[PDB]
């Protein structure tokens, strides 16, 4: 009823980390559209 | 039920019809490295068949003044077979062994050998020198399928004494009694992986203790052989060959 326009977060999160990064088992990749070694720097 | 025996490995196998008994190195066998202590980020290599096999080394000729014998483990197998071309393509290097020590003489002869296994066995010089000093060569320290002989058997050629050197894994070569010793050893080093070219763990050892005698006309060449055996052997780190 009066004048309307009067009217009217982040991106990082901490974790508690103890130790160092493990590493999990992998395996060969083949197959295409899917690529992690290309970056945009 | 106890003096015959058949060690099947790989492709490979030994009889024996007068062995004594067979020691385990500090009651373990050997593994692969499990996941709570491995250090690299890549995946080992596992061949088990074409590396897990008996290699037989020279004959060595046991002779009246004889004074000993010693190898470096795994330099006698770096230059043969697969285990030593997996072992020049590959930074990293882990396994077991498993030893066999050969030895027959008749029932006219007599003497015995004592057949020990040293972890991480530094050979020492032999001069008066307090700094310059005399090191020994590398023919010396890493001698490869030929061995070395003993200069002083009596104190190792390392300044301690053969008469407490039965505090390592052992077997004896009593030519009234056995033929044949073996001694089954784990992978003993401070890392997991650790390079199979700088760093040898351990040195096998035949010293004559009480020497060969016979009467005339017996067979004068009692030769010694060796047959050696990686267990559970796994690589890492691929990369051009050096030697």
């Amino acid at each position: 009823d009066p004048v309307e326009d009067i009217i009217h977060r982040a991106i990082s999160s901490a974790t508690n980390v103890e130790s160092a990064a493990n590493t999990t088992p992998s395996s060969h990749r083949l197959e295409t559209g899917r690529v992690p070694a290309l970056q945009a720097a | 039920s106890d003096r015959v025996a058949q060690l099947t490995v790989g492709n490979s196998s030994i009889t024996t019809q007068e062995a004594a008994n067979i020691v385990l190195a500090y009651g373990e066998w050997p593994e692969y490295c499990p996941d709570t202590d491995a250090t690299a980020v890549d995946k080992p290599t596992r061949p088990d068949v074409s590396v897990n096999r008996f290699y037989t080394l020279d004959s060595k000729m046991w002779q009246e003044n004889s004074t000993g014998w010693y190898w470096k483990f795994p330099d006698v197998l770096n230059k043969t077979g697969v285990f030593g071309q997996n072992a020049q393509f590959h930074y990293l290097y882990r396994s077991g062994f498993c030893l066999h020590v050969q030895c027959n003489a008749s029932k006219f002869h007599q003497g015995a050998l004592l057949v020990a296994v040293i972890p991480e066995f530094v050979i020492a010089g032999r001069g008066s020198n307090t700094k310059e000093a005399p090191h020994p060569g590398f023919t010396t320290t890493f001698p490869g399928t030929t061995g070395a002989t003993f200069y002083d058997p009596y104190v190792l050629d390392s300044g301690v004494p053969l008469s407490q050197a039965l505090i390592y894994p052992h077997q004896w070569i009593n030519l009234r009694t056995n033929n044949c010793a073996t001694v089954i050893v784990p992978y003993i080093n401070a890392v997991p992986f650790d390079s199979a070219i700088n760093h040898s763990n351990f040195g096998l050892i035949v010293i004559p203790v009480s020497p060969l005698k016979y009467s005339s006309g017996a067979t004068t060449a009692i030769p010694i052989t060796i047959t050696i055996a990686p267990l559970n052997s796994e690589f890492g780190g691929l990369r051009q060959a050096v030697s």
